[PDB]
């Protein structure tokens, strides 16, 4: 019988995975500090990778890729895209971003800022970190930071109708021990229930699509869709009736392309192919879509939460693809080949 | 040349000690006359640990036979290997101990202990480098229990830097001679807690159940019980008598098995136990070796936790399969092994199996469940002591009731100590 | 890659490849600690013999 | 020419040392009786091989080695072994009873009584040396002698030979072959006491050697003989520069200069390749790029860890066989464009390379197959701290309950030395994290 441990009690995703493993009758949960385990549902911070794979007669698997923080951090993601030749400074699907400390890129950020101001182009930027400020004057942004990143705020976002409202697309991607990239077929659009107003960026209810900000500061929460969450079936139908296109052609192709580029970039540095232990990990990609139907990458979450309607299917998929593949018992994913 | 001095005291001690020398003598190719007639140099590579080499290439067991009655020792001298023992190593009295700890420890025994120490001294003076001592005895009688623990105290005083190891047979109402056995056993246990480094707890209650339940012996005898003890004693001493890497001597065994000085009471186990020509696979040896029905202490291991475990596999078998099966037992029941002692299960393999078996396995566990043995004795002790029943046999030899109260308290402490580590996280 | 300090002989050769530039206790004190531990052993044994004498 | 004295302590050090000197004689053409036909200078000379071998008037080449063990059975195998004629009785030192896997017993109790004898026997070898470089100390971490007596010997060596360098070949404890539960205690106790006395230490984790033997040699249950023959190959690759003509790592001082910028961080990671089974008639000979690329595979390291999640402070490549500098640089270029190799900012990103044209020598009838070329990478990477983390964790688990502590106090050691040694390992882990983490 396979054994496993739980070291992140706050993980809603793997709390279901653990519940499923127990229900199989072929998995046994041990104390969180017992080393004779086959699988570790590790903690978010300071997971002791150095102590894995040193148990004789135990194939050990962990649900996190050591080093994947480079991709799942605001400043780290920016540095990775600029310095990595595979992604290049000429990356077209990632907004222009800079890392500013309260090395540093203060002078470089203001350089491109002055260029836009002269050319009369939309010179709005957003500052954030791992509390956000959206301003059109650079002076306010730097004064606000006093580790943060400043990237071009997409001023022409694709707005859903009715509502004239903003949104963002969350994609769940599972990478197994063999580094197969599995994209969950089910996504979620976290929509803003307020009409987009490009006049005053201080009212962030219509500019931030976060599921929490919409349920706390938005007066139209849940008006158009249950919980400001639109799934692909409805969103695809809209794209057909409104823009005469499909979700696959107009957006999904660029999303799969971006997921491959990011994960294949760090594969040499995090792959556990010839390692004494194996890793998998569930990622949360967040994309923006502009009025031209171009997809932009916003960030990548290393410990994402699933949608309520999708926990069952996705969590069951994690067991089949990531766990049972290494520990067999007695498709909902799109395999991104590479 | 790391010599061990063997001592057997009392009826039980001498009857089991004799069988022990009969068993290991056969394994090392020694005949009842001390002449070696083996076919493998492994039989002689470590023969000096237990045998002296005399004139004519004779091998003399380094054994000392002690008793306050000559009866049982006369049987030894007439037994199968009776002629192999050094005649001068027979030290005995005539009065006996009457199953009375006070007589063996304070009166009858005190008069004979000095002559025993003289023989022990003669053996030690010829040891190139004495490891320590090995005592066989019961705790329910008078000589092995009372005088045995007296000898241990005086051996420690004269050899304080040597290891003391004992095979101690615990009494049980199922296989009982007198009602005072709980008294004698409770008094001895405290002596063992202080003055031994390693004690194999052999529970006559377990030996009886195994003979009746498993071996299908409807009317088990002491000889039947002693068959299990011989096989177990041969197994637990394999790592001392043959070349090996793990627990090769008494001190290294203590370092691996005793995390705390007072918790040095082990549960021995043996496999197979057949009621007989079928081959026993390595998975079968491992499962049976860890099964409570194969334990010699009548304690349910699943009622406590393993502090340390020593396993010994004998015979020609796949060492890779031994490692896989041992790792399977731990990994499939890791909740019974304390987590604060990493890798507390050590395994050894000896190519020479015991007589009449293609392969076997001996289990040596330091489990906190051993407290059930001491609780059992503690309850029987108190049932009588609360009414001072049968105390006159002991006060008549100079003992006071306070010494019983202190022995009672000491064993309850020992039980409490096992309990705190059974809960420790 | 810059190869520097190349040395060759009959049995082999060595060199360096640069890919990128950069960006006690005394004898007495020991004897004391050894004797200190030995003394602690003598004290523990004396206590044992005292206990056994009782 | 400057002499080097090898000291072997405990079972692991003795049996490994026995396997090393067997390989040296094969490499240098020295026969079991000590004779060396290719040596034309009879009874003397200051050749490179003389750093490890002295010469008698009769033409015998005697290893500059000392074997110490508190139990005689292991050294007795050297007295009656194949190369028994190489050594003389004064070189072999044995006791009556061992340290019983107890650091305190080996350091304080038994060490105090035999230390003067060992130093005296070492003094005899030093008297033969016109310019002694230092010492190479082979020992285990988990054994009572290898841990306890080695730390005492190292302390005294710093007193009697202050200007001499000292290098260690240490065996990290692995439960798959370990023989004691308290080996984490002994490992940390001896590392603490020895840290300030070792200039450079090469740790070999038995787990790594064990798996390499099972994986690459097809050994179902590797023995110490299997493990020691592979370890002697690694040790030989590391000491070849001292025994053969060359310009890299030609003296013990150069090891610290090339591999240890910070003194406390003096545990280089060793990676060896290729390890080919001799049970297969033919095997595709690996190229310079293939064996060099294997130096960055954790499966070939002497200590399982992930250098990708660390930083390099220095990196040496020791080739043996058909290898020319052109192929090395070409392979290094490819590996850079494919491997995660990060150096600390205050260090140049580079590789010191050494090539010996004589291909590796294998014990006739052993398990390792002859190969046309092999390499041993010595890289000082912070990733090796994972071994310290594993060891310190097991220490913490047992010491929290004071498990087995009474065995050490009973030998005269104070319980405070435990926490004193643990706090030192805590500082060591912190230094590694500061050097190779952001
Ligand atoms: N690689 C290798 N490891 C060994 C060898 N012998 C022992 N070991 C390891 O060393 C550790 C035990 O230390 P030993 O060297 O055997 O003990 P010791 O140094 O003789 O000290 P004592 O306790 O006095 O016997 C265990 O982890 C063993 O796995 C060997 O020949 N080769
Ligand atoms: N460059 C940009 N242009 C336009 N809108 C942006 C933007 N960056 C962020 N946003 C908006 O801000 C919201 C939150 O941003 P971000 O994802 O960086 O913070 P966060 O980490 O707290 C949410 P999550 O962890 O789910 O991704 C996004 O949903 C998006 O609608
Ligand atoms: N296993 C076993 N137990 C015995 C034997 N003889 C006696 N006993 C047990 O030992 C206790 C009696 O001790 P005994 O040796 O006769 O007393 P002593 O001669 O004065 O030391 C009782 O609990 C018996 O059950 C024997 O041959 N084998
Ligand atoms: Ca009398
Ligand atoms: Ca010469
Ligand atoms: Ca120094
Ligand atoms: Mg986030
Ligand atoms: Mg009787
Ligand atoms: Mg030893």
């Amino acid at each position: 019988m396979y054994t496993f441990v739980v070291r992140d009690e706050n993980s809603s995703v793997y709390a279901e995975v653990s519940r499923l493993l127990l229900a199989t009758g072929q998995w046994k949960r041990l104390r969180k500090d017992n080393p004779r385990f086959n699988l570790m549902l590790g903690e978010r911070n300071r997971l002791p990778f150095g102590r894995l794979g040193h148990e004789p007669g135990l194939v050990q698997l962990v649900n996190y890729y050591r080093g994947a923080d480079k991709l799942c951090r605001k400043a780290s993601l920016v540095k990775l895209i600029k310095t990595s030749p595979e992604l290049s400074e000429s990356c077209t699907w990632f907004p222009e971003s800079y890392v500013i400390y309260p090395t540093d890129e203060r002078e470089v950020f203001l350089a491109a800022y002055n260029r836009r101001r002269e050319g009369r182009e939309g010179n709005v930027w957003i500052a954030k970190s791992s509390g956000i400020l959206i301003s059109s004057e650079a002076s306010e942004l730097l004064d606000f930071i006093d580790v943060h990143v400043i990237q071009k705020y997409l001023e022409k976002p694709l707005l859903l109708e009715p509502g004239h409202r903003k949104f963002d697309i969350r994609s769940w991607v599972l990478v197994d021990h063999l580094y197969n990239i599995y994209l969950y077929r089910e996504g979620v659009l976290r929509t803003s229930s307020e009409p987009y107003n490009s006049a005053n960026f201080q009212d962030k209810t219509c500019h931030l699509t976060n599921h929490c900000i919409q349920k706390e500061y938005s007066k139209n929460y849940g008006r158009y869709e249950e919980g400001n969450e639109m799934f692909f079936e409805e969103f695809n139908q809209y794209l057909m009736d409104a823009l005469n296109t499909t979700l696959e052609n107009s957006i999904l192709l660029q999303i799969k392309h971006i997921i491959r580029s990011c994960l294949m970039c760090i594969e040499p540095a995090i792959s556990t192919k010839h390692l004494h232990y194996q890793s998998f990990q569930l990622f949360g990609f967040d994309f923006m879509v502009d009025e031209e139907l171009k997809v932009w990458l916003i960030e990548v979450n290393g410990a994402p939460a699933c949608a309520q309607k999708l926990y069952a299917e996705l969590c069951q998929g994690i067991v089949d693809v990531a766990i049972s593949s290494v520990f067999p018992l007695a498709s909902i994913f799109i395999k991104l080949h590479h | 040349m790391r010599e061990i001095v063997h001592i057997q005291a009392g009826q039980c001690g001498n009857q089991i000690g004799a069988k022990f020398w009969e068993v290991i003598s056969d394994e090392h190719g020694i005949d009842p006359t001390g002449s070696y007639h083996g076919d493998s140099d492994l039989q002689l590579e470590r023969i000096n640990v237990y045998y002296n080499e005399a004139t004519g290439n004779k091998y003399v067991p380094r054994a000392i036979l002690v008793d306050l009655e000559p009866g049982t020792m006369d049987s030894v001298r007439s037994g199968p290997f009776g002629q192999i023992f050094r005649p001068d190593n027979f030290v005995f009295g005539q009065s006996g101990a009457g199953n009375n700890w006070a007589k063996g420890h304070y009166t009858e025994g005190a008069e004979l202990v000095d002559s025993v120490l003289d023989v022990v001294r003669k053996e030690s003076e010829s040891c190139d480098c004495l490891q320590g001592f090995q005592l066989t005895h019961s705790l329910g009688g008078g000589t092995g229990s009372g005088m045995g623990t007296l000898l241990i105290s005086k051996i420690r005083e004269e050899y304080p830097d040597r290891i003391m190891n004992t095979f101690s047979v615990m009494p049980s109402p199922k296989v009982s001679d007198t009602v005072v056995e709980p008294y004698n056993a409770t008094l001895s246990v405290h002596q063992l807690v202080e003055n031994t480094d390693e004690t194999y707890c052999i529970d006559n209650e377990a030996l009886y159940d195994i003979c009746f339940r498993t071996l299908k012996l409807t009317t088990p005898t002491y000889g039947d019980l002693n068959h299990l003890v011989s096989a177990t004693m041969s197994g637990v001493t394999t790592c001392l008598r043959f070349p090996g890497q793990l627990n090769a001597d008494l001190r290294k065994l203590a370092v691996n098995m005793v995390p705390f000085p007072r918790l040095h009471f082990f549960m021995p186990g043996f496999a197979p136990l057949t009621s007989q020509y079928r081959a026993l696979t390595v998975p079968e040896l491992t499962q049976q070796m860890f099964d409570s029905k194969n334990m010699m202490a009548a304690c349910d291991p699943r009622h406590g936790r393993y502090l340390t475990v020593a396993a010994i596999f004998r015979g020609r078998m796949s060492m890779k399969e031994v490692d896989e099966q041992m790792l399977n037992v731990q990994n499939k029941n890791s909740s019974y092994f304390v987590e604060w002692i990493p890798n507390n299960v050590k395994t050894a393999v000896c190519d020479i199996p015991p007589r009449g078996l293609k392969m076997s396995a001996t289990f040596i566990g330091n489990s906190t469940a051993i407290q059930e043995l001491f609780k059992r004795i503690s309850e029987q002790f108190t049932a009588m002591f609360r009414r001072k029943a049968f105390l006159h046999w002991y006060t008549g030899e100079g003992m006071d009731e306070m010494e019983f109260t202190e022995a009672e308290s000491n064993m309850n402490d020992l039980v409490s100590e096992y309990q705190q580590y059974q809960d420790a996280t | 890659m810059e190869v520097i300090e190349l040395n060759k002989c009959t049995s082999g050769q060595s060199f360096e490849v640069i890919l990128k530039p950069p960006s006690d206790p005394s004898l007495e004190e020991i004897q004391k600690k050894l004797e200190a531990a030995e003394e602690r052993r003598k004290y523990q044994e004396a206590e044992l013999l005292k206990h056994l004498a009782e | 020419m400057r002499e080097c004295i090898s000291i072997h302590v405990g079972q692991a050090g003795v049996q490994i040392g026995n396997a090393c000197w067997e390989l040296y004689c094969l490499e240098h053409g020295i026969q079991p009786d000590g004779q060396m036909p290719s040596d034309k200078t009879i009874g003397g000379g200051d050749d490179s091989f003389n750093t490890f071998f002295s010469e008698t008037g009769a033409g015998k080449h005697v290893p500059r080695a000392v074997f110490v063990d508190l139990e005689p059975t292991v050294i007795d195998e050297v007295r009656t072994g194949t190369y028994r004629q190489l050594f003389h009785p004064e070189q072999l030192i044995t006791g009556k009873e061992d340290a019983a896997n107890n650091y305190a017993r080996g350091h304080y109790t038994i060490g105090k009584e035999i230390i003067d004898l060992v130093l005296d026997r070492i003094r005899k070898l030093a008297d033969q040396c016109t310019g002694l470089q230092g010492f190479l100390v082979f020992h285990s971490f988990g054994g009572g002698t290898g841990s306890g007596f080695t730390s005492l010997l190292m302390e005294r060596l710093s007193v009697d030979y202050g200007k001499k360098s000292k290098l260690e070949f240490s065996i990290y404890p692995a439960p798959q072959v370990s023989t004691a539960v308290v080996e984490p205690y002994n490992s940390i106790l001896t590392t603490h006491t020895t840290l300030e006395h070792s200039d450079c230490a090469f740790m070999v984790d038995n787990e790594a050697i064990y798996d390499i033997c099972r994986r690459n040699l097809d050994i179902e249950r590797p023995t110490y003989t299997n493990l020691n023959r592979l370890i002697s190959q690694i040790v030989s690759s590391i000491t070849a520069s001292l025994r053969f003509d060359g310009a890299l790592n030609v003296d013990l001082t150069e090891f610290q200069t090339n591999l240890v910028p910070y003194p406390r961080i003096h545990f280089p990671l060793a990676t060896y390749a290729p390890v080919i089974s001799a049970e297969k008639a033919y095997h595709e000979q690996l190229s310079v790029a293939e064996i060099t690329n294997a130096c960055f595979e954790p499966a070939n390291q002497m200590v399982k860890c992930d250098p990708r999640h660390g930083k390099y402070m220095a990196c040496c490549l020791l080739y043996r066989g058909d290898v020319v500098p052109k192929d090395v640089n070409a392979a290094i270029a490819t590996i850079k464009t494919k491997r995660s190799i990060q150096f600390v900012d205050w260090c140049p990103t580079g590789f010191k390379v050494g090539i010996n044209y004589q291909p590796p020598t294998v014990v006739p009838g052993g398990d390792l197959a002859k190969v046309q070329r092999a390499v041993c990478m010595l890289s000082n990477t912070t990733a090796i701290a994972e071994a310290w983390a594993r060891l310190d964790h097991k220490f913490d688990l047992m010491y929290a309950k004071r498990a087995f502590v009474h065995w050490y106090v009973g030998e005269g050691m104070e319980e405070g030395e435990f926490s004193e040694a643990r706090e030192d390992m805590a500082a060591l882990e912190k230094d590694y994290e500061e050097v190779g983490v952001d």
